[PDB]
């Protein structure tokens, strides 16, 4: 039961996937995140509306908020802990609807989508990750 | 040289740990268990330095007049000397880091212009 973390789940599409080596190249190439001269792996997926536009970021499965804040690099970032080592992450937000300590219920809205250093094109998007004991996994294997 | 200073001050990082560990191993007030744990760390660090050396070698092997690899952390940072840079190049580099490393979380390749 992992919720796609977007209230309106139509019109919102995955624009970047979780980087898998041992996967066709050029879809590896499309799993790179980049800024200036530097390239890195996408550790999650990136959601966004056709044309680009903001939109509300719903929690995936529920639990307590471990972090909410601006990061100069990542835009607005919230982290929610879950059962037995699980956590989800939402980054490149334009704002946040909660603070650390807040208990949250799945599909409960948090801040809209936003930009951060990794935005390519005109934005905006959300960056989403799932972690077991801090290790990131392909979120699409849960959807 | 933004690259070359990248190298030099990664080597200072490394020269200072080398030094701090040795500080312990030659001290009186460190126990022989404590003194050993230090040695263990020097050893592990040297292993790291030898893999960084192989990756730089394999990397310079496709173009790239110079390469610099920091494999110490969870995320491996790679700096390369290149004027040209692309998603294409990055993958070729990432690809071969994967093949010489599992345990690998993130990789970050920077192509530094001359």
């Amino acid at each position: 039961n992992v919720a796609m973390p977007v209230v309106d789940s139509e019109n919102v599409s995955v624009v970047k996937k979780f980087y898998e080596t041992d996967a066709a190249k050029e879809e590896k190439e499309a799993a790179l995140v980049t800024y200036n001269n530097t390239y890195s792996l996408s550790k999650g997926i990136d959601l966004a509306e056709k044309d680009g536009k903001d939109f509300d970021v719903s929690a995936s499965l529920s639990g307590t908020v471990v972090k909410a804040e601006k990061d100069p690099v990542l835009g607005y970032v919230v982290e929610v802990e879950h059962a037995d080592g699980l956590s989800t992450v939402y980054q490149s937000l334009s704002e946040v609807s909660v603070e650390q300590g807040d208990k949250v219920k799945q599909n409960q809205v948090i801040g809209k989508s936003g930009k951060n250093l990794y935005s390519e094109d005109s934005g905006n998007h959300v960056h989403f990750e799932i972690r077991k004991d801090g290790v990131a996994m392909n979120p699409l294997n849960f959807m | 040289d933004l690259f070359t200073t990248y190298r030099l001050d990664l080597e200072d990082a490394r020269s200072k740990e080398r030094e701090e560990l040795n500080a312990i191993v030659s001290s009186d007030d460190a126990t022989a268990k404590e003194k050993s744990e230090a040695y263990d760390k020097m050893t592990a660090l040297s292993e790291v330095e030898g893999t960084e050396k192989q990756l730089e070698t394999l990397i310079k092997t496709q173009g790239y007049e110079d390469a610099l690899v920091n494999a110490e952390g969870d995320k491996i940072n790679i700096t390369v000397k290149s004027d040209k840079h692309s998603k294409s190049k990055a993958t070729a580099i990432i690809d071969l880091v994967a093949k010489e490393i599992k345990t690998m979380k993130d990789v970050a390749v920077t192509f530094e212009p001359s």
